[PDB]
């Protein structure tokens, strides 16, 4: 396309909410971070408050001294695996058949508690649903039962093949994302016909260029306590970043808040508000009852 | 790349 014409009749929720029930809007894609699962109890390290230098989340420093993280791990393991309103709304979106993808950095495995399936999903940084022994030549995959048997026990997890360390399938810092980010972000963004970005500050690459993927046209609505994804001012010096607030805005709107407020009030402009306060209270409830 | 604050 590459020429910026304004789809949305207006850069706001209800703008968004009648594109998103035009004709035009099938396909959507959810980019999520670390403000999604916050109320879930997980918390973010890039938050000022409750949040954590970023050696324990790197290779270097994992592959010469893993325990530290799993000593972390540990600390924040939570006892229930709740996901929120921002994720049963992407649970929404998929069984409405609104949902192309959504890419993830959160390694909590909350979108596929939610019924987010593989082919919905990419987790770009991994996750702690699988574990893989470090190995080469094994390679042996333990499910998170065990992995979290070991976390809890506080051994540090020794595959039972060959007694190499066992590493949750998430991406350290410094490590290359997986490939099927890559494939599916060549295809997905082709035909995208919204961006719908959620509890991430746009902070971490390769991940935070997915905006810039999209087409000129794609609306792009940011749900996040703060604005994310604006051009710096003097890298810009040195394509496709956010804005909200310029005389040349045309596709992107900021909503400001918690996402889970968001979210509902979203879906209130979709007539979704009860589908959804049905959905959370019967998988809430489902989980309380294990 | 690879995964790096930025
Ligand atoms: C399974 C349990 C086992 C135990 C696992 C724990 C240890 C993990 C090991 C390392 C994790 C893996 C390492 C890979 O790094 C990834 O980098 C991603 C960056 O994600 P991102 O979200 O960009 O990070 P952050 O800088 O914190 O920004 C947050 C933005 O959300 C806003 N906000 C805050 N609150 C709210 C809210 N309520 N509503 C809306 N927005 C909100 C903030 O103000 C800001 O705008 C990460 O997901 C990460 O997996
Ligand atoms: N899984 C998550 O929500 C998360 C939050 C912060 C860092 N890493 C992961
Ligand atoms: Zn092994």
């Amino acid at each position: 396309g590459s020429q910026k014409e304004r789809l949305l009749d207006e850069l706001t929720l209800e703008g968004v909410a009648r594109y998103m029930q035009s004709e035009r809007c099938r396909r959507v894609i959810c980019l999520v971070g670390a403000g999604i699962s916050t109320s879930a109890g997980i918390p973010d390290f890039r938050s000022p408050s409750t949040g954590l230098p970023e050696a324990i989340f790197e290779i270097s420093y994992f592959k010469k001294h893993p325990e530290p993280f799993f000593a972390l791990a540990k600390e924040l393991y939570p006892g229930q695996f709740k996901p929120t309103i921002c994720h049963y709304f992407m649970r929404l979106l998929k069984d409405k058949g609104l949902l192309l993808r959504c890419y993830t950095q959160n390694i909590d495995t909350l979108e596929r508690i939610a019924g987010l399936e593989q082919e919905d999903l990419v987790e770009a940084h991994g996750t702690f649903y699988t574990s893989h022994c470090v190995s080469a030549s094994c390679r042996h995959e333990y499910p998170l039962s065990w992995m979290k048997e070991k976390i809890f026990s506080e051994v540090t997890p020794k595959c039972e093949d060959c007694q190499s360390l066992v590493k949750p399938d998430i991406v350290f810092f410094g490590e290359s994302l997986p490939a099927r980010f890559f494939s599916c972000m060549q295809s997905d963004f082709l035909k995208v016909d919204l961006l719908l970005v959620m509890g991430t500050s746009l902070q971490v690459q390769p991940f935070a260029s997915l905006i810039s993927k999209a087409p000129l046209s794609t609306p792009r609505l940011l749900i996040n306590k703060e604005k994310a994804g604006q051009s710096d001012p003097f890298l810009g010096m040195i394509g496709g970043g956010m804005d909200f607030d310029s005389k040349k805005a045309y596709r992107d709107v900021a909503w400001l808040g918690e996402c889970d407020q968001g979210c509902l009030a979203l879906a209130e402009l979709l007539g979704w508000k009860k589908e959804l306060e049905d959905l959370v209270r019967r998988e809430h409830a489902s989980i309380d009852a294990q | 790349p690879r995964k790096q604050l930025a």
